[PDB]
RNA sequence: GACUCGUUCAUACUACAGUGGAUACACCAGAUCCCAUCAGAACUCUGAAGUUAAGCACUGUAAGGCUUGGCUAGUACUGAGGUGGGAGACCGCUCGGGAACACCAGGUGAUGAGUCAG
RNA sequence: GCAGAUGUCCAAAGACAAGCUCAAAGAGAACAGAAAUCUCUUGUAGACUAAAAGGGGAAAAGCUUGUUUGAUUUCUAUUUUCAGAACAAGUAGAAAACGUGAAAGCGUGGCCUAUCGAUCCUUUAUAUUUGCAAAAUGACGUAAAUUACUUACUACUGUGCAUAUAGAGGUGUCUGAAAAGUUACCACAGGGAUAACUGGCUUGUGGCUGCCAAGCGCUCCUAGCGACGUAGCUUUUUGAUCCUUCGAUGUCGGCUCUUCCUAUCAUUGGGACGCAGAAGUCUCAAAGUGUCGGAUUGUUCACCCGCUAAUAGGGAACGUGA
RNA sequence: AUCCGACUGUUUAAUUAAAACAUAGCAUUGUGAAAAGCCACAACUGGUAUUAACACAAUGUGAUUUCUGCCCAGUGCUUUGAAUGUCAACUUGAUGAAAUUCAAUCAAGCGCAGGUAAACGGCGGGAGUAACUAUGACUCUCUUAAGGUAGCCAAAUGCCUC
RNA sequence: CCUAUUAGCUGGUUAUUUUCGAAAGAUCUCUCAGGAUCGCUGGAGUUGAUUAAUAUAAUUUUACCAGGUAGAGAUAAUGAUUAGAGGACAGGGCCUUGACCUAUUCUCAAACUCCCAAUAGGUAAAAAGGGCGAAAUAACUCAAUUUGUAUUUCACUCAUAUUAAAUAAAAUAACUCCAAGUGGGCCAUUUUUGGUAAGCAGAACUGGCGAUGAGGGAUGCUCCUAACGCUUGGAUAAGGUGCCUAAAUAUUCGCUCAUGAGAUCCCAUAAAAGGUGUUGGUUCAUAUGAACUAGCCCUGAAAAUGGAUGGCGCUAAAGCGGA
RNA sequence: ACGGACCAAGGAGUCUAGCAAAUGUGCAAGUGUAUAUGAUUCUUUAAACAUUUUACGCAUAAUUAAUGUAAUAUGUCCAUUGUAGAUUUGUGCCCCACUUUGCAUACAAUACCGGUAAGCAA
RNA sequence: GGGUAAUUGGCGCAGUUGGUUAGCGCGCGGGUCUCAUAAUCCCGAGGUCGUGAGUUCGAUCCUCACAUUACCCA
């Protein structure tokens, strides 16, 4: 029996019942494995401001707390 | 019955007339910031690090910096939806765009104008024109200048 | 296909610099009676049935992958694979 | 006037004539050493006896080409509408957008950074 | 559908650097010619680039030379087919040690687009990684101690076997069953998704009617014709399709019977003719009347004998099996 | 009168009575007996057989007449094998601490060398040539195993074919 | 008896109403009548809106992008492809044959392009953001622990009262989960492949049919108007106004004699060629001759049950084309 | 195109095991009381009731073939860090802008455990 | 895959450490009349490469080149 080899029709409008979807655009993006030894030192940089601030807000925790 | 990677690019990636030879040595000089807004355009003298059927033309922005490969996201439809996609292409075939200069020259038109309004407290209204109805002036025309027109005959 | 017969290149184990190695063609080898697929095969065998598995017995394509064996001279192997090809001798007229 | 490094990548090109030589580039003298070949022709090195003849710079050609503008022409073409016309092929109308080739006119560049010379 | 091609080939046809610039045409020079070597002039590819085709390529991606093997180990982000699975093929990187040039850089095969393959099983490599279910196999090795069931410290621990990682052995029906025919003795479930018969829509072929007029017709284009070309009707052949029925529409032909159509064979009345008359040719109005007996053959179709006035062409589910 | 079948006979109960079968004849093969043939049987055992080559079993063709041409390359079937290629178990021997791994051969069969076509089957293609013409008695040629012999015919076997 | 064997296949599969409501693609399949898969749908539940915003939009605009289809060409390349004008290697008797060269000429290309549309395509149009300086951090980079890069915290503040263009019954959103059906399609304007053509075979953007009736086309699965809760009035769409058949023998302006007139797209055929029929024009010649030109009409015009603009019939139309 | 001359009765998505999801309920770092045990229960009672100070399943911690190994790390009963984000306390008993807390979650970043790489390695 | 022979003159042939040899194919001479034929000589990677040994085609060894066998978890 012939089988119709192909067909295209009423895709677009199947496609548009639901309305073109749309990615959700986050914030962020990960850098699991974007050019390395950049963030290499970036998380060493993020590592010392925290540590930093950390520190600081500790030290005003004690002289507040006595 | 054959899909390849160039098919059907016999006259797109064909450079244009009298434009062959090696791509322009300015072109490497251009800076890139992540961010930014760019075009995608393939060129053809540059083999490695090329770009796909599809992507001619099309636009982005930069999220990927290596020493010469760039990454830019890019929205590809699909049927019932749109999904990003990271397309990684070369600095020959990269090209600095142009859909937000417009954007930027407004905004630093604003910048420049929007502090002296506030300096003065005048309010504009600063959104963009979009010029329609004209309005109703008087103009002046003298009768030796109206030229009178006519349907013409057949030949 | 003529490949020289001993390369200059890279050990990828107990040693890190670029040495000598030698190169042979990979041999299949005979296989072993006692392998766990043979006996195991033998047992199913062992009475009425017959045949109990397939025979790969298609025979569409006309050539085998090539595989060098890399001798590194300090000690210890390596493989290489190149792509097929029907023609294949170890260091040729030049 | 001159050069060096650039951008613009033919208005910057090409063919033919004329003009310009203090440093300028350049032709030019040579091959012991660095250096290369079949050949000091080229490349490399050392020089400045002679030099606008050539390159290079400028100008000229009812020069070709190139490049703008006019015209080709609202023509060819085409989106939407039509219980429009035509047996059909095709051709009107309303709301719309809009060519190219050939032809004519004008032009043959602009330019950044740095230096020498007077 | 169309024009083709692939299941390979290559230590260089791979990497890099440097130098040079190809075809062709003209001009010239012993043998020497259309072509043989050299040199000159012009020369944006008209050659060359493994293959088919399509792109790209000029101080090169081509030609010549030089040094070389990055055609290497391991791992990510991803693009194409897309389920946005994979493999595959790529693209961009990273951690290594290299080659190349002076460096900048470039190198993860072939300037780009095709050149290829799961599970399980087998085999070969790698491994300060393991087991072989109460135990051990260097080795009693080392320090002390005595005639013993002595004590501390050991990375190097029997054959064979299974694993872990990595390639390879092919599944071309190529996302992967190990596989010869026949039923005219047949059986079953289904199919008008699907043949053979009408019916249908189309008219290529078949038949029929035209248009134009070079020539034929003693001269004379149209009495009768009419090539070379061109426009239509037909469903009476064969075609093309498979829209209707495979829970059955009884599929050839002959016998018999009725009507209908006209593109008239004869008969009616005319017209024309290259018509003396006769005979005959073309043709307008015309379906009222008529279109036969036989031999051969299953025939339709066909060919003969004979009379005829003439022995015209067709349909009706190829008319007609209660 | 022709074709078929030699005849009498048998057969598709309920669509086919024949040209189908069988028969007499012709010819082949196996078989010397209980250690054989053909066959049945799970094993014991049995039929042929109360049998003995003028017999038993399996075959093709089908009175009589005259014939029954050629090929053992193909596939079958069969005959000889201590020279013999290949080939199992077992056994022996070697190494090994043992499993193990290795070599050796006087099994049959296949191969080697024969025979057999009333075993299955097969039986050519091109050119040139003779006082008219046409054809080809013959010559050359490619090739197979031989290349359709005696005969016969648009036969119930010839499409072209009416 | 195993056995109520198996069956990708046929037939059937029982009460209402309401709400929502499809597909006949695409990948793989010893797959082509099946299946798994996403895609389309329902149900459930959650976060965000309820503040004429912000996300958001089959939308347009402002700016900025990319293409090589029609079209246009042959002198712009390649391949064709027709004739001459002129001009200095070979053949024979200054002469001839050609080839060859310069500028012209006739016509082309789904697998030609110096050029290039409309359609369709893409991105940006400011607050989880940006602009403008300090202070820290780093093992990254740079000659630069101070060159920068990126980060954090502070400064300061960028229309926000219409809202960084317009307009938006834009939060009827976004997400997650469970699941059925589906996985043979077809018709229509336009584009287009094969074939002569087909109510054929095959695709393309969109709409329908299926899944859907209501008025009209006499009648019809797809045409036109228009999509449906149950009634009462008004006024319409398409379409009609001689009767059938509700409404104009309505008005007004011209054409038409048909001894087979004509009367709506799909839609149910008609041509090449003609006409001294008639109506109106244009070009020429001295109200006349010719040549053209387009409306209607006539010929061309032939098929079988008896036949159809739907019938009747229709001519100062109830035909044709208008107002 | 196929089944239906007619009537009345019968006539078809059920049951079980296992899992998942949705919903409701109890309890909650525990949960279920299994076989089975005791009782002046012993028509109905083949059901209800009850279960002396680790029985098991499922969960609390994962991962690798595997010998096995096993979640910051003792500065502190703070309980990792960001961007938004519901609430919240207040300034200008009902809006918006200003500081305060930052649920849930969303997108990330960090550490830490097993595994495999790489460097070292007694 | 195993196992074996084969491929060396132009035919075909077998040979093995102190070796390249012939019957035929070819050349001419000479010859016994015309044919045979003594003998010179054309003819040899001893299928290929490498290896073993005072001494090799030979001894060891792999590459493909030819054919019945046997297994086709390949």
């Amino acid at each position: 029996a012939k089988s119709k080899n192909h067909t295209n029709h009423n895709q677009n409008r199947k496609a548009h019942k639901n309305g073109i979807k749309k990615p959700k655009k986050h914030k962020f993006m990960s850098r699991k494995g974007l050019d390395p030894n950049f963030f290499r030192n970036q998380k060493y940089c993020l590592k010392g401001i925290q540590k930093k601030k950390k520190e600081l807000k500790l030290k005003a925790k004690q002289e507040k707390n006595n | 019955k054959s899909r390849g990677k160039r098919s059907g690019t016999r006259y797109k990636f064909s450079k244009k007339f009298r434009k062959h030879g090696e791509c322009t040595a300015n072109k490497y000089l251009e800076k890139l910031n992540y961010g930014d807004y760019v075009d995608i355009v393939c060129d053809s003298t540059q083999q490695k690090g090329m770009p796909f059927n599809y992507y001619h033309g099309k636009t982005g922005k930069i999220f990927h910096i290596t020493k010469r490969g760039v990454g830019v996201l890019v929205n590809k439809r699909v049927k019932h939806r749109i999904e990003q996609k990271k397309v990684c292409v070369r600095i020959e075939h990269v090209r600095k765009s142009r859909c937000n200069e417009d954007f930027l020259l407004r905004k630093i038109k604003n910048a420049e104008l929007i502090k002296e309004a506030k300096l003065k407290n005048e309010h504009i209204n600063i959104k963009r024109k979009t010029e329609g109805p004209k309005p109703a002036a008087m103009i002046k025309v003298p009768p030796s200048k109206i030229i009178t027109i006519e349907p013409l005959p057949f030949y | 296909v003529n490949v020289p017969k001993t390369r200059k290149t890279y050990c990828s184990n107990k040693c890190k610099k670029h040495t000598m190695h030698k190169v042979s063609q990979y041999k299949k080898g005979k296989e072993r009676l006692s392998s766990l697929g043979r006996r195991r095969y033998d047992m199913k065998q062992k009475g009425f049935g017959g045949q109990t598995k397939p025979v790969f017995k298609k025979k569409a394509k006309t050539t085998k992958k090539i595989v060098l064996k890399l001798e590194c001279t300090k000690c210890k192997k390596r493989f290489q694979t190149m792509k097929r090809c029907k023609t294949f001798e170890m260091g040729a007229d030049k």
